[PDB]
DNA sequence: CTCAATTGGTCGTAGACAGCTCTAGCACCGCTTAAACGCACGTACGCGCTGTCCCCCGCGTTTTAACCGCCAAGGGGATTACTCCCTAGTCTCCAGG
DNA sequence: CCTGGAGACTAGGGAGTAATCCCCTTGGCGGTTAAAACGCGGGGGACAGCGCGTACGTGCGTTTAAGCGGTGCTAGAGCTGTCTACGACCAATTGAG
């Protein structure tokens, strides 16, 4: 099948919805922030500013993996291509 | 549940459809967290340093724009 | 003020044994940096100190002893960071006088050599870190059996990608 | 001050810092002199830029520890504090 | 002549570090005394980290001439050093990454 | 009352740029009135170009309110501003890509 | 209250003169305000770095024109110089 | 395959030995006389008659070495995942899009 | 006596040099269109340095590119060649 | 002959492997140094053997644990035998095939496992590992001095 | 409202671009000995066909915990005044790039 | 040879961390109907492998330029020390942000 997933791409490419969580996403950052230095504090605009950058970083990372399948005649992404694509930018593994 | 189970399975599928991914493998849901942790650690280690450099104890939104400028992922938000 | 040889850190102050002109070795005293006039003697002294630390070719050692090796005269000065934590020095050095069995081996913070090996104890949750070499002589079996699965290290990321590509090429 | 070849005497004096069984050539000194100069210029540019965002002007001893932690990763940031504290504790009339 | 090198034992000259920091005043600014001393230590450590590797890489040839190809083994051989130096090394030669699929 | 903004004919201030250029200039710079008019004009042109490029796509959807999505398409859509501005627009997404490998039975 | 001067109504003053029948919100203004501040710092740094090695201290008219040619390519910096020359020609002419 | 044999070598020996032959000697594969003629064609576009010293060409020859090998390594690494061994001319545009270059 | 009027310099490019430079990275075999596809990117990569060197020389009130403008032109592209000033 | 893969130093003699074309690794034999005649296949291998060893530092990969390999083999001609593996170690002079006295202990790692007790012999460019139980019985003065290095 | 922009004092010490010393630009056409590039005919592995392991689309059922409104303690933002002991300015000794 | 901090000095104007404006962040309880986890039919992905096209690998033939510098015309940096004119910092008009 391919008719159901066809309109889902246009439904997401036309609206910039908030797909990132707010309450469960802050605990993941707090668990790592409490390990470096105790007695810390955060605000509400910092989480939104981080989510606005992560929403673009995810698409930027997925585009590089999706572009590596057209030349190889493939339609399904693979986790092995991400490690090879990250070595060109400078992040590596 | 634990704090590491924040990112769900449909959350990654709803975000991968914006670029142009047709089929999503099963190992992506377990491999994306390993990269997201390293991506968030670089900002976490910088936020505490920026807070301690200003002799403060609260991470504001103005320091994130300055911390993301040196990492290469510049974003226009609260100043900067 | 001639040729410096001795060098040690006393309470965060690096001393300099300045050799007096026309005196013996028993009259050399510690002269702190407070009133001097030798900008070239400080730069010319460290030019030969780094050559002695790299002259050990794979730690040479004969069979007739007389080959004592050491990293520094004050053990990395006073502001140490490896082995123990919370800087300072060896505040707690008790644990080998009882002789018990370790519970389990957990992880700690990674570093570039000399990791903070945390040793657990039974009943109480007392945390003790060893650093002296005298504890590995009276009971060397406990030091050997302690290192088992502390830091999980698989392999290099570059070597794992070569074997994974052969399962999908053909 | 603002000259291009400000270092010339200290560059040729480096000869006993390596092994005594080898010598530096004429094509290996320019690669080593610029390596430290680039890091020095980067540090000087970061010190004059990280003070305006935090409302500062006087570059004291606390403004240098931030540039080392921001440039070097966390795996090697703790190895420089021991070397930096030795240069501060040795300087008298400053604590 | 006390200056600042007589109160701090370092390999690099302390008086030669504050010569370039006085130009960057940035309106009403001030240059500290311990800033140059703290900045020179990191540079000396970074220089020694490469000078030790350049001496340790050569132990079998005992040549009196340092070759530029042998100096690339310290930057391209360490992952923590290759990622920190974003500049390009002047000269050719890389790492012979021999893979099992090529042979 | 006369000023420097009405003499040269520019909406951007002249004193603000002159005061901001004295911070990045090393030592005591002599930033006069001949170094701010040429600096503010380029900024005004770059600010007006994005607005003019975004206004051409706001009248096709029949909406008078300025949306942040129209600013991202005016930057990522042109081949001249995409190579210069390497940053990402917060809250705008990317451009829709059309390919022939998004159906069933391969192509 | 001595806060930093931000460009908030500066863009609206020019937008109302060309298109008076347009209305902006409070969310799309900070995105456009930060872009100018981020693009001006690079030009300021490029103009300041071109005076330390050239033994200069006075910013002339060539330092501003060099940054536009260095950053923007030849496909877009051709009209910028022509638009900027008119402002200098009309300033030195009369009041 | 020998040197005094009428038959030639098999496609898989000289190509593999050439990779190892350039891992023990430091030489400059980029020429000097034919490479200098291409720079003057672009330098004399819409400008006046300029000159060059004996250091610009030497700097460009060293800068191109750190770029050509870096661009070829990405293509060589990407050609393995495509179940192939020879590089393709259309892969350069796909590899340049991941780094940030336009295509 | 200034410069020679050279024309049609795209035919004098060395062919074995492009094949020899690819053997250092680890490229096994090459195609036939690589020699025609590399020149289409080489000019675009060199124009970003050529257009900057002339501007850097004109900004310093000079007409000959010395050994200092090349470093400033390469630092903008993230190259920064070693062994030329600082 | 394409390249050298196997190289072992047995009985004070360095022998190289003859990589024959059109075959595999099991069809390659051995030849003395005085019988070969290829000066171009010596320096290229010597310049690569040092580079492959200088980059294998900082907690390398693990190996086959819970294995003693040697430790009292047998009697009646313990040499000759067959073949161990296809790596650079395995069939190497570990002191039992030569009978030499140990010099000093080198190597200091910190990975998931026991300590690397790399015992280096006299006049030997290579080294191997020894047991931790028979080290404090023969010459226990070296094991104590090895821990008091840093 | 507040405390930024402005005009036009006034002789401070920046800069434009002539001339001079004596580098190494790049013409003409010298020599040595291995590179440029034509197109033989060996046998690598292109990316089409279509075998067959146990992947994961579409959108059921109804847990777990998305994120909604609106409690009210006392964290520590981002400044404004006081008066500590920082290190500029700029004379003129005898060090150093 | 050269050409600038060094040291004595005591002006200029900032760090430390007290005071106290007027509304955020985080632990907590209650509960709508979002989109959470697990794993059902049967679409058509990935990987293993047989057969044999297109156009590369690998020496020889025949050049006519590749490399070092061979020699010598009259352009090209940087240094020197004249004259020249932009706009430091100052006080205080009267209007933008």
């Amino acid at each position: 099948p391919g008719t159901v997933a066809l309109r889902e791409i246009r439904r997401y490419q036309k609206s910039t919805e908030l797909l990132i969580r707010k309450l469960p996403f802050q605990r993941l950052v707090r668990e790592i922030a409490q390990d470096f230095k105790t007695d810390l504090r955060f605000q509400s605009s910092a989480v939104m500013a981080l989510q606005e950058a992560s929403e673009a970083y995810l698409v930027a990372l997925f585009e590089d993996t999706n572009l590596c399948a057209i030349h190889a005649k493939r339609v399904t992404i693979m986790p092995k291509d991400i490690q090879l694509a990250r070595r060109i930018r400078g992040e590596r593994a | 549940r634990d704090n590491i189970q924040g990112i769900t399975k449909p959350a990654i599928r709803r975000l991968a459809r914006r670029g142009g991914v047709k089929r999503i493998s099963g190992l992506i849901y377990e491999e994306t967290r390993g990269v997201l942790k390293v991506f968030l650690e670089n900002v976490i280690r910088d936020a505490v340093t920026y807070t301690e450099h200003a002799k403060r104890k609260t991470v504001t939104a103005m320091d994130v724009v300055y911390a993301l400028k040196r990492q290469g992922r510049t974003l226009y938000g609260f100043g900067g | 003020v001639e040729k410096v040889l001795d060098r040690r850190v006393v309470k965060g102050q690096v001393e300099y044994l300045l050799k007096w002109k026309g005196f013996s070795e028993e009259h050399n005293t510690w002269e702190p940096e407070k009133n001097l006039d030798c900008p070239e003697l400080i730069s010319e002294f460290m030019k030969k100190y780094k050559k002695m630390k790299e002259g050990e070719n794979n730690k040479p050692r004969e069979k007739s002893e007389s080959n004592k090796r050491k990293s520094n005269f004050s053990n990395s000065a006073d502001d140490i960071k490896s082995k123990k934590k919370r800087e300072q020095s060896n505040d707690i050095a008790r644990g080998f006088e009882r002789g018990l069995e370790p519970e389990k081996i957990i992880g700690a913070t990674d570093s570039c050599g000399d990791l903070m090996f945390l040793m657990k104890w039974k009943d109480t949750d007392e945390a003790d870190l060893v650093l002296a070499k005298e504890a590995n002589v009276k009971c060397p079996q406990i030091v050997i059996a302690f290192y088992e699965e502390r830091l999980t290290w698989h392999a290099y990321p570059e070597d794992a990608e070569n074997k994974e590509k052969e399962t999908a090429k053909s | 001050k603002t000259r291009k070849e400000s270092y010339a005497i200290y560059v040729y004096k480096v000869l006993k810092q390596v092994h005594p069984d080898t010598g530096i050539s004429s094509k290996a000194m320019s690669i080593m002199n610029s390596f430290v100069n680039d890091v020095f210029e980067r540090i000087a540019g970061e010190a004059s830029r990280l003070a305006h965002y935090n409302k500062r002007s006087t570059i004291t001893s606390r403004e240098i520890q931030t540039a080392v932690r921001l440039l070097l990763p966390g795996e090697l940031a703790k190895h420089a504090v021991s070397e930096g504290t030795k240069a501060v504790t040795k300087y008298t009339s400053a604590k | 002549a006390v200056s600042r090198s007589q109160r701090a034992g370092l390999q690099f000259p302390v008086g030669r570090i504050h010569r370039h920091l006085k130009s960057r005043t940035t309106s009403h600014g001030r240059v500290g005394a311990t800033a140059a001393v703290y900045s020179a230590a990191i540079l000396e450590y970074l220089t020694a980290e490469v000078l030790e590797l350049a001496g340790n890489a050569s132990k079998d040839l005992k040549v009196k001439r340092i070759t530029p190809r042998h100096l690339q083994l310290a930057i391209r051989g360490d992952e923590e050093l290759d990622s920190l130096i974003k500049a390009t090394i002047a000269g050719g030669g890389v790492i012979p990454h021999i893979h099992k699929s090529l042979i």
